[PDB]
């Protein structure tokens, strides 16, 4: 799970990482306010988007006066904001960060991750902020410091000096950013972050260290022991039926296809996608349900897949191994009761009792149900039906 | 057959679970010897005929057991592991899915202190065909036979298994490694394990999307097998940067795509196999009719 610029940096303040002043508005009148509130005479009004590329998109202006405020915020809140990140159809905009502005003299890019191949933590630092870290990485290496963090250790005074090398920073400079660092570390672990990103990592004319923006990813798995990360997720930046599928224990992810798909595991779901391709047509989706899962379920996984009504067959392949093939084919009949749709459902049941699972939907006689017993033959009966 | 067969003497962390209790069951009825099992405050306790302890200490100190099944929920997987690992179990064997990332990194950095073995998280664990299973696959579909089989997911498992008992093979040992970004024993270790056994005559890798095993075992493979090994992997047609089920399967770089790894595996000489449908078909290639 993602969240706001807004969220990041209040979680910031919470543990005593140091962070321009701001605040959040959902008005007009609410960002004036904010502005009044921080005093200054300069404050960046921002889009509140998960998506990247604000700043180019017209999503990021900098007022000067409580007008340019007041206007700036008109503009922004409510706007279509297209970036890079969003893609063409954009996203409406619904909030608002109003920040002090800095005095910027330099721009870094900071981020904390999770390194899968070495089962260990990233630092990665380089004096290029604000730009793309893989174009700089490619074209220009030195400008990079990826520092590997063992856990078992944490982040080190020795692994600091590594980062402030490559920012270019003296002394007392890199004393700075490297306590800062820490607070960062501490917090990426404390609140099981995959995530950290900080592009860019402003130094001010007065020598402080700020996140001008920041993403931050969370574990989903450990989100049960974070109810205050929990609860900023924002509904509006999520997929609303991949939501919906997980609510009822599927999982699910639309693509762009004429074969939709319904698959016990997520291997064997993936497999199948990969079968309907072998096969010269393109699944619709990925659908992992359990082979238990109840016809409630089975009828809820139904709904979703054939919202898409570019969907030409729906192919079940379902592996019963602890779960009985027979009783996954009287749920599937259970499920398609009441439905009135035109195109074929071909079902490949294989594993405990498969055989009897055919029979029971052949003797339906419901013809547009195609029960088959081998992947193979499944996927073929798949393709002369596209 | 590898790592574990009729004669493992097994214990069962979350021994009391109805789930693990309904798997438990299944596992004693296919043949594992289970001695034993753990849950805090029901220690003197007796369950499937066996004894409880609070403690998997207690229960190695009784049983001698050095096998652990776990089947513990999530938010307890990372402290199970140290457990066993603490106690002197040599493999756990773990299946629970949705174990938090950190909890798994730091319980295996000290599992591999201590010497302990981790196969998992996320998946179904392991099966010595017509002699012992420790997890939740179904042991009907394997039959006993020389081909060994390592993969990263469930029912695919299943399906791979069942195509090769189809095409009049078998099965010696299958070992789900899980669907998990961290997890323990992989492709290199395993597939050492299987060249090693002679009852074993080649070996089916099924992978996914997610980090590069794959491509590393490609070469791993050339200079260290010499028994065949056929692969499948997932995943060909998943967009990027798109989580399909498990954690681990997700595309975050090229190397970490199904295309990467298809083609570093058959640049070094695996059999890849396209279309999950064949992969007992590419079997019968390598062996005869
Ligand atoms: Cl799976």
């Amino acid at each position: 799970m993602n969240i706001h610029e807004y969220q990041a940096k209040a979680i910031f303040v919470d543990n005593g990482i140091p962070t321009l002043k701001g605040k959040v508005a959902f008005s007009v009148d609410e960002a004036v306010a904010n502005a009044k509130e921080l005093g200054g005479s300069v404050w960046a009004v921002k889009a509140q988007i998960h998506a990247g590329g604000r700043g180019l998109g017209g999503g990021v202006k900098i007022a000067k006066n409580l007008d340019e405020v007041k206007d700036y915020a008109s503009k922004i809140l409510g706007m279509n904001l297209v970036t890079h990140q969003t893609g063409p159809e954009g996203k409406l905009v619904q909030k608002l960060y109003i920040e002090s502005g800095a005095n910027i003299v330099k721009e870094y890019y900071l981020a904390i991750l999770f390194n899968r191949m070495a089962e260990q933590i990233t630092i990665i630092a380089s004096s290029e902020g604000g730009m793309d870290i893989e174009k700089v990485a490619k074209e220009s290496p030195e400008k990079i410091a990826k520092v590997g963090i063992d856990p078992q250790i944490g982040f080190k005074m020795f692994h600091g000096l590594e980062v402030a090398r490559v920012l270019g920073l003296d002394k007392d400079e890199g004393k700075k950013l490297i306590s800062m660092i820490a607070k960062l570390y501490k917090l990426y672990m404390d609140k099981d972050m995959n995530m950290l990103e900080i592009n860019p990592l402003i130094k001010t004319a007065e020598g402080d260290f700020y996140a001008l923006d920041a993403k931050c990813s969370f574990d989903d798995s450990a989100l049960y022991r974070h109810p205050e990360i929990a609860e900023l997720r924002d509904t509006t930046e999520e997929n609303p039926a991949e939501r919906e599928a997980a609510e009822f224990g599927l999982s699910y992810v639309k693509l762009d296809g004429d074969v939709a798909c319904m698959v016990n595991g997520a291997g064997l779901a993936m497999a199948t996608m990969d079968i309907i391709n072998y096969s010269g047509a393109k699944p619709a989706n990925f659908l992992d349900v359990g082979g238990g899962a109840s016809p409630e379920t089975v009828a809820k996984a139904f709904e979703i897949i054939l919202r898409d009504k570019n969907v030409k067959v729906i192919f079940i392949n379902i592996f019963g191994g602890i779960v009985r093939c027979d009783r996954i084919a009287n749920g599937i009949l259970e499920a398609t009761k009441n439905v009135e749709v035109n195109i074929p459902i071909v079902v490949r049941l294989d594993g405990t009792n498969a055989a009897e699972a055919k029979t029971i939907l052949d003797n339906s006689n419901l013809k547009n149900i195609k029960a088959a017993t081998n992947l193979k033959n499944g996927a073929e009966l798949v393709k002369s039906l596209v | 057959s590898i790592l574990v067969n009729k004669n493992t003497k097994v214990i069962v962390q979350g021994f009391t679970g109805k789930e693990a209790t309904f798997h438990a069951e299944q596992c004693m009825a296919y043949g594992t010897n289970i001695v034993g099992g753990i849950t805090p405050h029901k220690g003197g306790q007796t369950h499937l005929g066996k004894p409880v302890f609070d403690t998997v200490a207690d229960a190695v100190k009784a049983t001698k057991a050095d096998v652990s099944l776990i089947f513990v929920p999530a938010f307890a997987v990372g402290d199970s592991v140290i457990e066993a690992a603490d106690a002197g179990i040599k493999l756990a064997v773990v299946i629970t899915e949705h174990t938090p990332v950190k909890d798994m990194m730091f319980a295996k950095q000290y599992a591999n202190k201590k010497g302990m073995k981790i196969i998992g998280p996320n998946c179904p664990g392991i099966i010595t065909s017509e002699e012992c299973k420790l997890g939740i696959m179904p042991g009907f579909i394997f039959k006993k036979g020389c081909v060994g089989l390592i993969s990263k997911s469930g029912t695919l498992t299943y399906e791979a298994a069942n195509q090769v008992v189809q095409g009049g093979y078998g099965i010696s040992t299958a070992v789900g490694i899980g669907g998990d970004p961290i997890i323990g024993l992989a492709y290199k270790e395993l597939l050492s394990e299987f060249q090693k056994d002679d009852e074993t005559k080649a070996i089916v890798m099924i992978g996914e999307i997610g980090g590069s095993l794959e491509v590393e075992a490609a070469k791993f493979i050339k200079e260290n097998i010499s028994k065949p090994v056929v692969a499948f992997i997932a995943g060909a047609t998943a967009p990027k940067g798109k989580r399909m089920g498990h954690a681990g399967a997700i595309v975050g770089s090229a190397d970490e795509s199904a295309a990467a790894k298809k083609e570093a595996l058959k640049s070094y000489g695996i059999h890849v196999v396209d279309s999950p449908a064949l992969i007992g078909e590419e079997i019968q290639k390598i062996l005869g009719e």
